[PDB]
């Protein structure tokens, strides 16, 4: 039969059935409880709308995300959310296909072990596995080699790896991810006036922020041109009229990234954790490593950033090194078509963990050879 | 291993801009001109309306003006 | 629209792959240079030894 | 319009001149590759008339 490749993520769900070009179902993972009391009588209310459904009745939930930074901290919302995955969005009862879930770096082991003995014992699928979120992205560029930067919206880590053999010495995961962004971007905004404060006004702040931020080349002449000219300001218009206008805010949301001090990180930007980690790498494969930098995950979608990490790499790295940067138009799904390839192939057939194997060791399964 | 690159993306590379390219032209043929005719069609309709409209408002007004 | 975005990020994957291919190779014909002349003046100093052999 | 016709001229611009920079730092790569070949081989000869100068 088919696998099922399930990416749980942190804020957008992504899965479909094995061999395809792109996921079948993409929503946002978000359950929200009602919160007013309710006066129609037999209107057919639920308890609790999940995935896309509550993003159309945001006006009267309380959304909250079950995945806060790559780790699960809410399990009844996460099996809410994985049940409506399996039943609704696709329709293939868990009873008849392997699944394939992942997993940020350094993740508490905990969260890995639940994981694994929520799927065996409550969907009780006949096989799962775990993989790291960044060997897919590598999978998926069709490369065999490189560093893959993969700044989802929970965690932003930084994965090399070289000729297939990872470095799991020089993994530097920073937890400055999309959702940072969309609170800094909030943060920013009361200083023209607009204020947005309830769970659901997030998710606009989040619209604005994918549809008119931008990452600048050169962050001091651009604030410099902003205070002076008046050829940046985009407005954008409401889910209900009152146009708003974007002035300097457009490219100080997402230059956090590469000053994580502005949100009062101590931590170095995504430009320097990536040479950092390459530092930490052997003196005979850094070259590889330079000409080979793969972005990937969501956050790296915005309009000019291969470029201004290129430069800031360019500066830190010696001169004659040759730094490319490779950001693939289908940067969003890189993980889940690496996910598909990875199930695809018949060589790694045989490293599922069966359920016979589930029931001979416990969920402590997951760390041991079956990784 | 990246033998496949060039079969995946040289494809679409020509491929799909072509096609992306007829469909705009049909759908721009297809659409415009025929509903700025149509527009023009139902305004003709329109004002041959409001001329009836005139006339039988007039008549009833003068007949029942008592 | 939606095609023209695309017509243009694959003239722009030509202009990467084709930028980075004419860097690639002048840095070729760099070192290859370097490797003739230093060859060369590895000749002139063996004449130079041989010269001072002759006499 | 105005401004797809004036990226793309550009972009194609860009990618036509790194393809023939690239060629002919290629043609000069074969050029000086040949040649460092024939400085190899004379100077092999150059090598052996001065062994048996010194013989
Ligand atoms: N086109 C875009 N431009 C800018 N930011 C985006 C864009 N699309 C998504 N994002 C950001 O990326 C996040 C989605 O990241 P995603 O890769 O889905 O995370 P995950 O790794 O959990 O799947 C969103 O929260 C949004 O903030
Ligand atoms: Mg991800």
């Amino acid at each position: 039969t088919t696998a099922l490749v399930c990416d749980n993520g942190s804020g957008l769900v992504k899965a479909g059935f094995a061999g395809d070009d792109a996921p079948r179902a993409v929503f946002p993972s978000i359950v929200g409880r009602p919160r007013h009391q309710g006066v129609m009588v037999g209107m057919g209310q639920k308890d609790s709308y999940v995935g896309d459904e509550a993003q159309s009745k945001r006006g009267i939930l309380t959304l909250k995300y079950p995945i806060e930074h790559g780790i699960i901290t809410n399990w009844d919302d996460m099996e809410k959310i994985w049940h409506h995955t399996f039943y609704n969005e696709l329709r293939v009862a868990p009873e008849e296909h392997p699944t394939l879930l992942t997993e940020a770096p350094l993740n508490p082991k905990a969260n890995r072990e639940k994981m694994t003995q929520i799927m065996f014992e409550t969907f009780n699928v006949p096989a799962m596995y775990v993989a790291i979120q960044a060997v897919l992205s590598l999978y998926a560029s069709g490369r065999t080699t490189g560093i893959v930067l993969d700044s989802g919206d929970g965690v932003t880590h930084n994965v090399p790896i070289y000729e297939g053999y990872a470095l799991p010495h020089a993994i530097m995961r920073l937890d400055l991810a999309g959702r940072d962004l969309t609170d800094y971007l909030m943060k920013i905004l009361t200083e023209r006036g607009y204020s947005f404060v309830t769970t659901a006004e997030r998710e606009i702040v989040r619209d604005i922020k994918e549809k008119l931020c931008y990452v600048a080349l050169d962050f001091e002449n651009e604030m410099a041109t902003a205070a002076s000219s008046s050829s940046l300001e985009k407005s954008y218009e409401l889910p209900d009229g009152q146009v708003i206008t974007i002035g300097n805010e457009r490219f100080r949301c997402p230059e956090t990234l590469f000053q994580p001090s502005f949100i009062g990180m101590e931590s170095a930007g995504i430009h320097e954790t990536t040479y950092n980690s390459i530092m930490k790498c052997d003196i005979d494969i850094r070259k590889d490593l330079y000409a080979n930098n793969v972005l990937s995950g969501g956050t790296t979608m915005y309009p000019g950033i291969a470029d201004r990490m290129q430069k800031e790499i360019t500066a830190l790295a010696p001169s004659t090194m040759k730094i490319k940067i490779i950001a693939p138009p289908e940067r969003k799904y890189s993980v889940w078509i690496g996910g598909s390839i990875l199930a695809s192939l018949s060589t790694f057939q045989q490293m599922w963990i069966s359920k016979q194997e589930y029931d001979e060791a416990g969920p402590s399964i997951v760390h041991r050879k079956c990784f | 291993d990246f033998d496949d690159i060039h079969r995946k993306r040289m494809e679409k590379d020509l491929n799909e801009l072509q096609a992306l390219i007829e469909a705009h032209f049909e759908n721009r043929k297809k659409e415009e001109e025929e509903l700025v005719s149509l527009k023009d069609r139902i305004e003709r309709r329109r004002a041959e309306r409001a001329e009836q409209q005139r006339i039988r408002n007039e008549r009833e007004k003068e007949r029942q003006n008592r | 629209m939606d095609a023209i975005k695309k017509k243009m990020q694959m003239l722009k994957l030509d202009k990467e792959n084709a930028l980075d291919r004419a860097e690639q190779a002048e840095a070729d014909k760099k070192a290859a240079e370097d490797r003739s002349k230093q060859l060369e003046d590895e000749l002139v100093s063996l004449q130079k030894k041989l010269k001072g052999t002759e006499d």
